[PDB]
């Protein structure tokens, strides 16, 4: 149920066929540290992908 | 050449009248003999246009590349062309024109053209350098506020003082404003809708954000002194003068150093209020609604998982925790929706 | 002007309701009623 | 084996606007590419200062990753070469994995055999025979002499390892170090960016 | 030239005529506000000491510092070394 | 520090005290050369046109004026000491003197708290207020 | 050194100033508008109820997934 | 009343209808303020006629303005006061020139109409 | 504080001491006018001020920058040393600090503008040509201009504005400017055709942009430019991204 490094509990999710439009969310996650004035620990992953 | 070797009934206007007339002439066979040169060289190099819109240093640019677009690399006189960027994008362009080379005798036959087209030039500054010089006699007022170079350009431009006097001001402020391609920058190029008015000493010897202000000014001064000198009255040059006198004294205006401001004291710190229409929308809008009461709350001893890793502690309270809530979902106060100003609205329309 | 009509509507309104609201202030005019209505009968007099 | 780290020195600051919007009409219409590099071209104010971004690139915009991401992808066309990055990639009918070769001989046909990428950091692993590592250090040391053996003082190692578990610095890795770094660093032009 | 008001109806000129509707118009309440402001802001005691006890203060503390000012390089706070 | 007013003895300082019945009398003691009375002079300084409409600083020489150094304990360099209505509003800054600010305050935020502080606690006829922020400590780190 | 020792040059030149010169020396005003100086005030007015709303409909994911969703979809 | 190069000066009655009808205009958006504005107006034959003022200081600022209402045949006179003209216009700036311009199927059709017949008959 | 209070003693002391005693407080409004001047990196001209005067003010002004340099470096060496410091310098420091960068940001672009392009168009032609030659290899086909029938236009749309949604998702306490912002993501989300055409009109005609906002983020070994741009261009920029 929550295995798998996608999470595999993310097949079910609700948003799960508006995500798939979205690429390259990694790199701007990534950059998000230059537009909000905060460190963000989780900056490597997203909890929704 | 009799003019300027006699300048120690036949008028002087008259002319200087068919001198400005051949100016406008001149740019035409000018234009014709661009759009040739144009039409037989985007068989080469057909992207050249997209990049050097000024008809002259396209025609300049074409030129010196020639059949040759080795001549775009370790080459000085684009230098004397160009600008750096357009330079450099050309050369990139130039990498990868996708045109055959041109026949012997198109060479020929363009080199001829870019040969009249400059001997045509040159004849177009030694005339303007006649107006300049005669400046003084036929346009007094106008030379006295925007020099000499940048009247006789102006007025060649539009055609004379009879067709600059029945032009608006909004137009000579725009006359040499050229199409200045952005390559890769943000329209900064101070030539969107600048002209020779904008460039003129006059305008250029102000603080760069306060020139367009300026330029705008002056192009409205410079329409009353050559509706003024269309019909040659203030011969000696005492209107010219005025209108100096006023742009000079609201350029200080605007260069004045500010005023002496106040600072407010924080005011006190420590009455009734009124209660209405307004009273009870703001208080509703500030009002902490079932959601948003239901959010305060939380679970005694019953542990919620930690959603959201971006910020931990950030928890609902009794919204969908499963504890003390009610059976059915609670709904969104339409009164809480986020709305935009009145200001940014009227922005929003006057965008469409 | 439109500015100037504007201006001066608003100069007569303001000095015709601070008349009216002296002569309120000295008793000449006895004080305004709530302008109570079918949608304000239970804000004005809700327990009547 | 040789594993160079690394990073573009400042890729960021050191963008040109207008090389921006030549490389990137090459990929997207040329009315969004005018836009994109338009909008990097903005004031830059603080509080009193006001200033224009007319060189740089502005990380806070929006689509200011696409184009660092596909600025980095030109910089690993110099490094990798042409040849090598379309082996790598592989056929666009079946590109390649993550660091996957189609067949065993077109991984072995070059020194540098993995390449990856993160926004600014390099990392190039080659693997050398015994004499294509002695050909690039004689390369190297024709073109920067070091009679005295200098080239150990400047040399970075891991020092949060113990002494023996991080790298030895012998004579000849050292100088099959610095030209590798120096053979890198060559096909990358310094107005661009340097390493 | 005898115009009319269309305030009052008084034959006012051409020229004055525009001053007229600049005063003519004028809202009462800007004088009340003016009033107050020069009421409000000319009873107000001075925050900062006049330029004699500004003149007067720097004298004492270059007088009180060397390390600041003279030449010969006293301690930090006695007197005239 | 040179432009607030100076108080040049002991009765000047005590009508100042009196003077105010409806702002706070801010009063630094200590020596204008003082590197610390210095740090705490710009503060001051830079406030004063801020607070003007419930506080009034005067400043103090502790030589000059000799008077108050046995009565109010002015043995540190330098000394903030606030008074409502002829009366020491004594500020539980959690320093363990209770009684004035014998230090120099970095911040031009923090002296105005403590200066509103002050005056609110003061109008209503309390001897100690409690200042906003624990000073017990320099959250250094 | 004493810093008063870097400005006795120019406080010696000082001394050719005349006194009318003294006297044009213009006041200093600001160069930032009424905005600028003393904005009005900010208030808070708290984030909509519809983030709450989104924030707790994040969440009951599904039941079932079409069998098209591969590993990455 | 004074600069006889201003010729085709109206009377009081015109110029009472004049300013009258610069008003009606102007509530119904179609007046031009300006001298700059009548010559734009002019260079595309979208006017039925131009009022200028007679008191600008420099006057022959306002001079081309008849001689290219001869080139496209548009009437023109000129008031006494800039100050009247300005006010007409719903401007309190003192507005020198005006534009009364076209629009099909208004409702000023017959006062411009008239309006023009009494401006083209005073002419000499 | 020290060479404030010795540049308006001397200063003061060659004032005509009995005629004119009232503009004191104006030398010192000009000392900070002329220190306030050189921190914005915008050039100090007073008209009416004597000569000797100005050089007194620029040799304070030039002695007060040099100090300040040396003691922003030398504390933010400190605060990069794991030194304990206090917040206020911290603070204080990441302030000074973001106006020496910007001052020598202003130099670089400066030094740009005077200097042209440093990229040597024969290197940029094969820079250029290798992307080319890379890209014709790849058969790439470029990426077209989003089309107005773009099926999943309003997928992007929706993305890109819950991307801008997602940073006040915890921040109880909204703003103004917030406030703003989340109206206008609010108005697009609720009437997207009329955004989307608005994000089109900015992409086809748009060129010049209101000027953005820099902060710096102090990671206490280096200064993270953050930058603020316009809510309405945000949307764009950000629909362009995920696009």
């Amino acid at each position: 149920w929550d295995r798998g490094i996608p999470r595999i509990n993310t097949l079910f999710q609700k948003d799960r066929h508006t995500l798939a439009y979205d690429k390259g969310w990694r790199v701007r996650t990534d950059f998000k540290q230059y537009q909000v004035l905060k460190q963000n620990p989780f900056w490597w992953t997203h909890q929704r992908h | 050449k009799q003019a300027k070797a006699s300048e120690v009934a036949a008028p002087e206007y008259r002319v200087i009248v068919d001198a400005n007339n051949l100016t406008v002439e001149i740019e035409n066979e000018l234009n014709i003999i661009h759009k040739f040169i144009r039409d037989k060289y985007s068989k080469r190099f057909p992207e050249l246009e997209s990049l050097v819109p000024n008809a002259l240093d396209y025609i300049r640019t074409v030129k010196e590349l020639g059949n040759s677009l080795d001549k775009c690399k370790n080459n000085e006189n684009l230098q004397q062309i160009l600008t750096n960027a357009t330079i450099m994008v050309v050369s990139v362009t130039a990498s990868t024109t996708q045109g055959q080379q041109l026949s012997e005798e198109e060479l020929e036959r363009l080199e001829e053209a870019c040969d009249m087209a400059l001997e045509l030039n040159a004849s177009k500054h030694r005339i303007y350098e006649y107006v300049e010089s005669r400046m003084s006699f036929i346009a007094p007022n106008l030379s006295i506020i925007i020099g000499a170079s940048t009247a006789a350009k102006i007025m060649g431009v539009a055609g004379g003082l009879t067709n600059l006097s029945k032009m608006p001001a909004c137009n000579i402020m725009l006359l040499g404003a050229q199409r200045k391609t952005l390559s890769g920058f943000s329209s900064t190029s101070v030539l969107p809708h600048t002209g020779y008015i904008y460039h003129s000493d006059i305008v250029q010897s102000l603080p760069p954000d306060l020139r367009r202000k300026a330029a705008r000014l002056v192009a409205a001064k410079c329409t009353l002194a050559a509706r003024v000198d269309s019909f040659h009255e203030s011969t000696e040059g005492k209107v010219g003068y005025e209108l100096k006198d006023e742009i000079e004294r609201k350029f200080d205006k605007w260069q004045e150093p500010p005023p002496v401001k106040q600072v407010k004291p924080l005011p006190a710190p420590l009455r009734k209020k009124r209660g209405g229409r307004r009273y009870r929308k703001m208080k509703e809008r500030l009002g902490l609604t079932e959601i948003r009461k239901q959010a305060n709350r939380m679970s005694f001893g019953e542990i919620e998982e930690d959603a959201y890793q971006e910020d931990l502690g950030f928890s609902l309270g009794h919204l969908g925790k499963s504890g003390s809530g009610r059976v059915r979902q609670t709904q969104v106060n339409e009164a809480t929706k986020a709305r935009i100003s009145k200001t940014l609205q009227r922005t929003l329309q006057k965008q469409s | 002007t439109k500015k100037e009509q504007k201006k001066l509507r608003r100069q007569t309104r303001r000095e015709a309701q601070k008349e009216l609201q002296e002569k309120v202030r000295l008793g000449l005019m006895p004080p305004p009623e709530p302008k109570v209505r079918i949608s304000n009968l239970m804000r004005v007099l809700g327990t009547e | 084996n040789v594993m160079l780290e690394s990073r573009f020195e400042k890729m960021y600051e050191k963008i040109d606007l207008t090389l921006l919007n030549r490389l990137l009409r090459l990929i997207v219409d040329h009315n969004i590419a005018d836009y994109m590099t338009a909008k990097n071209n903005v004031v830059i104010n603080y509080k009193d200062m006001n200033h224009t971004n007319s060189y740089g690139i502005i990380r806070g915009l929006q689509f200011a990753s696409f184009i660092v991401q596909y600025y980095g992808l030109v910089m690993d066309l110099l490094v990798l070469g042409l040849h090598r990055a379309s082996e790598m990639a592989g056929p666009p009918q079946m590109p390649n994995d993550f660091l996957s070769f189609q067949d065993i001989a077109t991984e072995a046909a070059h020194p540098i055999r993995l390449f990856c990428r993160y926004i600014d950091r390099i990392h190039i692993f080659f693997r050398f025979t015994a004499d294509e590592a002695r050909d690039l250090i004689q390369r190297y040391l024709t073109e920067h002499p070091d009679p005295n053996n200098e080239n150990i003082v400047g040399y970075n190692n891991k020092k949060c390892w113990p002494r023996d578990a991080r790298m030895r610095l012998m004579k000849h890795d050292v100088n099959l170090g610095r030209a590798v770094f120096w053979d890198i660093k060559n096909r990358l032009p310094r107005s661009v960016t340097t390493v | 030239e005898y115009l009319v008001s269309p305030i009052t109806g008084e034959k006012i000129p051409a020229s004055k005529m525009q001053e007229h509707m600049r005063i003519g118009l004028l809202d009462p309440r800007w004088l009340e506000q003016r009033d107050r402001s020069i009421r409000e802001k000319q009873s107000d005691d001075e925050v900062y000491a006049p330029g004699l006890d500004i003149e007067s203060s720097l004298k004492q503390l270059a007088e009180r510092r060397t390390d600041i000012f003279g030449v010969e390089e006293t301690a930090i706070g006695k007197k005239i070394g | 520090s040179y432009m607030l007013p100076h108080l040049h003895n002991g009765w000047q300082v005590d009508q100042a005290i009196l003077s105010e019945e409806d702002r706070v009398v801010v009063i630094r003691f200590g020596h204008d050369w003082d590197p610390t009375c210095m740090k705490m002079d710009e503060v001051l300084y830079s406030i004063a046109e801020k607070v003007k409409n419930f506080a009034v600083i005067y400043l103090v020489d502790i030589t000059e004026v000799p008077d108050f150094n046995k009565m109010y304990e002015l043995y540190d360099p330098c000394t903030v000491m606030f008074f409502f209505r002829n009366k020491h509003i004594m500020i539980d800054l959690g320093t363990g003197n209770n009684n004035k600010i014998n230090w120099a305050m970095e911040d031009k935020q923090e002296m105005v708290d403590i200066i509103e502080t002050v005056y609110r606690g003061a109008r209503k006829g309390r001897g100690l207020v409690v200042s906003p922020k624990d000073y017990s400590t320099k959250y250094r780190y | 050194p004493k810093i008063q020792q870097q400005f006795s040059d120019l406080k010696r030149k000082l001394a050719e100033v005349t006194e009318e010169e003294w006297l044009s020396i213009p006041e200093v005003g600001d160069a930032r508008n009424k905005r600028q100086r003393n904005p009005r005030y900010e208030k808070l007015t708290p984030v909509p109820d519809s983030f709450f709303a989104k924030h707790l409909q994040t969440g009951e994911n599904h039941t079932s997934v079409d069998p098209r969703q591969t590993q990455f979809g | 009343d004074v600069n006889p190069k201003a010729y085709p000066l109206a009377d009081a009655h015109l110029t009472k209808k004049l300013l009258d009808l610069v008003q009606q205009s102007c509530n119904y958006k179609q007046l031009r303020k300006g001298a700059n504005e009548a010559t734009k107006t002019l260079n595309r034959g979208i006017s039925e006629f131009i009022v200028m003022a007679a008191d600008a200081e420099p006057l022959e600022i306002i001079l081309h303005l008849p001689l290219l209402c001869e080139d496209k045949n548009v009437p023109y006179v000129f008031v006494r006061s800039k100050q009247a003209l300005g006010r007409a216009c719903g401007v309190s700036r003192p507005v020198i020139a005006c534009s009364v311009t076209i629009k099909e199927g208004s409702q000023l059709k017959q006062q411009i109409q008239s309006i023009q017949q009494s401006i083209e008959r005073l002419l000499v | 504080l020290e060479l404030r209070a010795a540049v308006m003693h001397d200063i003061l002391d060659m004032m005509p001491e009995g005629i004119k005693q009232n503009k004191a407080r104006t030398i010192l409004q000009h000392l900070s006018e002329a220190w306030r001047c050189w921190k914005a990196n915008i050039p100090w001209k007073v008209p009416g001020l004597p000569t000797p005067i100005e050089n007194m003010i620029l040799r304070y002004v030039k002695a007060k920058a040099d100090w300040w340099t040396n003691t922003a470096h030398y504390n933010r060496e400190r605060i990069r040393r794991g030194a304990t410091v206090d917040k206020t310098v911290c603070k204080k420091n990441l302030g000074r600090l973001t106006r020496l960068y910007l001052k020598a940001e202003q130099e670089r672009q400066h030094n740009y503008l005077k200097d042209g392009p440093y990229i040597t168009a024969e290197e940029a032609v094969a820079v250029y040509t290798t992307t080319v030659h890379w890209l014709e290899s790849r058969r790439f086909s470029p990426i077209p201009f989003p089309p107005l029938s773009y099926k999943h236009d309003t997928k992007l749309l929706i993305l890109a504005l819950e991307r801008l949604k997602e940073a006040y998702s915890v921040k109880s306490r909204l703003n103004q400017s917030q406030r703003e912002e989340l109206g206008l993501i609010e108005q697009a989300y609720d009437n997207p055709h009329e955004a989307l055409s608005r994000i089109k009109r900015h992409l086809l005609t748009q060129r010049a942009f209101k000027e953005v906002g820099i902060e710096f983020m102090d990671l206490y070994s280096h200064l993270v430019p953050v930058y603020d741009v316009e809510p309405l261009e945000k949307i764009t920029d950000a629909y362009l991204d995920q696009y």
